[PDB]
């Protein structure tokens, strides 16, 4: 139960990366943080009520492998996980990607579930928060995946004309399809430290201009300077901060730290 | 010029050089060019879509619309040449036309990034859809792009946000929006102007969440095995229609749209007129609701 | 009556620069074109009905010279001239700057008169067109001049939520205050060939970066490539073109060339 | 540090070094610093406005507001450092704060173009006023800039359109907007965020359609003769109020806001509260109408 750190090596006791939310205490480097866990570390205590759980995929194209590549290593339906709940006594919907699930690839379920969060947060008339981590759209579902962008973004539109605050939290990594959809349409775009965010992966991007990619290129710190991000909040602070901001946008009283 | 497997049709073109009445052996030309196309494989189709002689945005603009004034710029950075847009009439009715402009020759292709736009192009594209709405005007877009230009400035300039902001704003558009994939429907860079009420797709055009070559070299560790991906994903016209994905499939001339752009214009110009009219029986309120509804349905959940 | 050309020298008969609208026939170079004349060359025949003529200035600050620098060389009240009328039988308001008047400087009257055009075009419920030529705001009226920007721009806002097309025609030159106000808030921004448009004059701009200013810098052709201009229309063609565009924005039948 | 003519006050600062009760000779310090300021000339005033120790946006942000989260970027190009903006509370009430941030030291001044913003700064400024409205929030701006950054990229990037688009959008804003010139109200680059319902101006701040030096060297073919221009145009606090131009003149501590920022905050923070409350008795409909009305009145025609 003694894990090693991605970029640092500093051995660490698992129980430690707990009150430190899957974060390196010696390098501050944020690491893989489960979709269901995140939602917990955000929403208050007990309040967690899962939404869109009655949603499961299916191969409608008979792709290569597909049905088999599509649940034992995540015990989850699809890359996204919506969850109703509260933040400091504030009613608020949430949703997060499981980058372990094929790459947090967006496709059918991911889009549907997301929409749910919006539908839920719409009638309840409360804020929506989404933690994003993906590598693109689920090719296995082709144009179905693509359309998700237009949909999730179309819904987010209702959310907005209603006056309800939606905060997108871009986490390392958030690329392609999601990056270029609801993951960037937040009222407040917040990126976790040193995250990798962009539309095209550095890979393809690179073998294009056939040269060296600028320093930092696509990292929270790079983006924030190109004005694509409102601010960069660290994970532990995230909980309260989100409540803090949201609280102001909602005119509600500031949370009790 | 002439594509690959169109060879025998190209060779048969040796008629102009030519009893004297035999000049109508081209009846066989009409066949062949008929049987050759009858059994085309998925991958073979995408090649016609990418065909070097295929009509681009401006071609239809000149073939089916009149009084076309092309508007430029996004008001903040530049005038993307990979995006053509402007106000014209469609049988008197003014319309806002927006589309990917590739370019016949290797020089124009360069001047217009082979129709791959930079974030500043979608920002222009939207500014125009917005001007349309402002003046209770219809919006007609022509999709044909390898995808959104992947680059440094593109990213540094918000290629993501640019695209996203369009998917959002387009759905809320308060006028009719007919979208036609006249060529290569590439990724969300094509989707950035494809959120319409009616979404037709020409007979040989394609559409995908990623190019075949890529998808190929990602889930087959092989570039050349792209054709395999093409048939896997379902990038072809019908393959899609069989899934409520596209509204209608506009047909091309015998052996491809390149074989006769004046007829293709006819077919298309017609189809637009159809949709762009069985849509005016709708109230703005209904229109948008219809759209939002059609939008949530995409997929199987 | 035989005038010489600004940048070309090609001698020309005055009567000639008539059906050629103050434009060089050998260099196509557009030249100084009177504010009252322009309005004529646009609006149809006879239809011309002047607005805001019952508006004259006054020095309320006792500036240096002022009252004296402020009408014999223009026979006009202030740099702007509003005029109601029609275009190809289409009801349409117009307005144009007299760069001869101190520099087409914007100040009090200029702003008031402009607003008129908007007020007029508002109840009539018809398109508004404005030809712009200025070198900034009338310093002689100080902050009064400045405020004009916020006002004219505030009115243009009504114009827009109403759905009425406003076309700003930027002509050489249009700088500072006006450039950075209603002169750039047009639904369609149209610049005459090789015009000089910008916020800061090249003068000041230059003595800043203390270097050489790029080629073309601030010319219709430069701007159009930075996307600040919709298109560049030549003067003679201007009349019909304006009608052509406007006609489409207004759903009316195309003018009869 | 210490300004020009404040010298004798600076020299009198030689008290800290110091019967033993004489320590209250500073009664004379309080005078002098009282009589010196009683007769200050127009030009002399602008110097205090530009005073090196004068409080900037962030100073009041920290002195009068709490829970201030600074938002960054315009979503398309960059995050202008000459513009500071973000969501904070004003006695519990969340507010959207936007202002010119110069910077004490010559290094910060560089990092923030001495508070002269680029078009990408107004685009950010507006994005925030827009987020305010979206969340039925008040907007409080602090004006203090030599003017809009004049440059190549600025122009190439739409410094004009950027400013204009703000003057338009700000007028239509559907919430209360209190604008205070805490320093140098320069040109339309300051006006780009000065279109408010209430427009207060601190006692020693200025405001003009062009800087004195310029106006000087243009209508006097002399740079140094700027002070002459300053008194000509009417760039001083009252000189303006005498023309329905500004709503109220917030007063500064004895001898300038720099002499005591904690008290200045008090005065200001108060004034805001005043306006930002005798404005909530208004309906959105009325509010905007009030504004539009106050907007058309500017001038004498
Ligand atoms: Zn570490
Ligand atoms: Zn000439």
């Amino acid at each position: 139960v003694w894990t090693k750190c991605d970029s640092c090596g500093q051995v660490l006791y698992r129980a430690e990366l707990e009150r430190n939310l899957e974060v390196c205490p010696k390098c501050d480097h944020h690491m893989r943080m489960t979709a269901r866990n995140r939602l917990h570390s955000l929403l208050d205590e007990g309040s967690l009520v899962e939404l869109g759980s009655e949603l499961e995929p299916k191969d409608v194209l008979k792709f290569r492998d597909s049905k088999k590549y599509k649940q034992k290593e995540t015990g989850e339906k699809d890359a996204l996980v919506v969850m109703k709940g509260t933040l400091y006594g504030m009613p608020v919907v949430a949703a997060a990607f499981e980058f372990a699930f094929m790459g947090g690839s967006m496709g059918s379920v991911v889009g549907a579930r997301f929409v749910r969060a919006v539908e839920q947060a719409l009638e309840d008339n409360c804020p929506l928060i989404c933690f994003s981590a993906s590598g693109g759209a689920r090719m296995q579902e082709a144009l179905m995946s693509l359309m998700q962008m237009a949909k999730t973004s179309a819904a987010l539109a209702k959310m907005q004309e209603r006056g309800l605050p939606y905060i997108s939290v871009l986490t390392d990594p958030t690329m392609g399809g999601v990056s270029a959809s609801f993951a960037m349409l937040g009222d407040l775009n917040i990126a976790e430290p040193k995250a990798l965010i962009g539309f095209a992966g550095p890979r393809v991007i690179e073998q294009t201009v056939r040269e060296k990619l600028p320093p930092g290129f696509q990292r929270s710190e790079f983006l924030i300077e190109k004005g694509a991000i409102d601010m960069i909040v660290r994970r532990p602070e995230m909980r309260l901060k989100l409540a803090s901001i949201l609280a102001k946008l909602m005119n509600l009283p500031a949370p009790n730290p | 010029n002439f594509l690959d497997f169109e060879q025998p049709i190209a060779e048969l073109e040796a008629k102009i050089d030519s009893d004297e009445e035999v000049h109508r052996l081209r009846e066989k030309s009409v066949e062949l060019t008929r049987k050759i196309f009858a059994d085309l494989g998925a991958w073979q189709i995408a090649q016609l879509a990418r065909h070097p002689q295929r009509p681009y945005t401006l071609d239809y603009v000149r073939l089916a619309f009149d009084e076309f004034d092309e508007l430029a710029g996004d008001r903040a950075y530049a005038d993307d040449k990979a995006i053509v847009g402007g106000i014209a009439r469609l049988d008197g009715r003014p319309v806002m036309i927006i589309g990917h402009q590739k370019g016949r020759e290797t020089k124009e292709k360069i001047r217009r990034n082979f129709g791959m736009p930079a974030p500043e192009g979608y920002r222009k594209a939207l500014r125009l859809m917005q001007m349309a709405e402002r003046f209770k005007m219809p919006i007609i877009t022509f999709i044909d792009t390898p995808g959104a230009y992947p680059g440094v400035g593109a990213e540094e300039r918000g290629q993501s946000e640019a695209i996203a902001r369009n998917l959002r704003e387009m759905s809320r558009l308060g006028v009719p929006v007919v979208c036609t994939v006249i060529g290569e429907g590439g990724s969300g860079g094509a989707l950035a102007i494809g959120v319409g009420d009616k979404v037709n797709m020409l007979q040989y055009s394609t559409y995908s969440v990623i190019s075949p070559e890529g998808c190929a070299s990602i889930l087959w560790k092989s570039a050349d095995k792209a054709p395999l991906a093409a048939e896997a994903m379902g990038i072809i016209r019908p393959r899609l229609k069989e899934l409520k994905l596209i509204d209608s499939i506009i047909p091309e001339p015998l052996g491809g749209a390149h074989r006769n752009p004046e007829a293709m214009a006819a077919s298309l110009k017609a189809q637009l007129l159809a949709d762009l009219a069985d849509l005016d029986v709708l109230s703005t309120e209904d229109l948008k609701n219809r759209r939002y509804q059609r939008l949530m349905s995409y997929g199987y959940a």
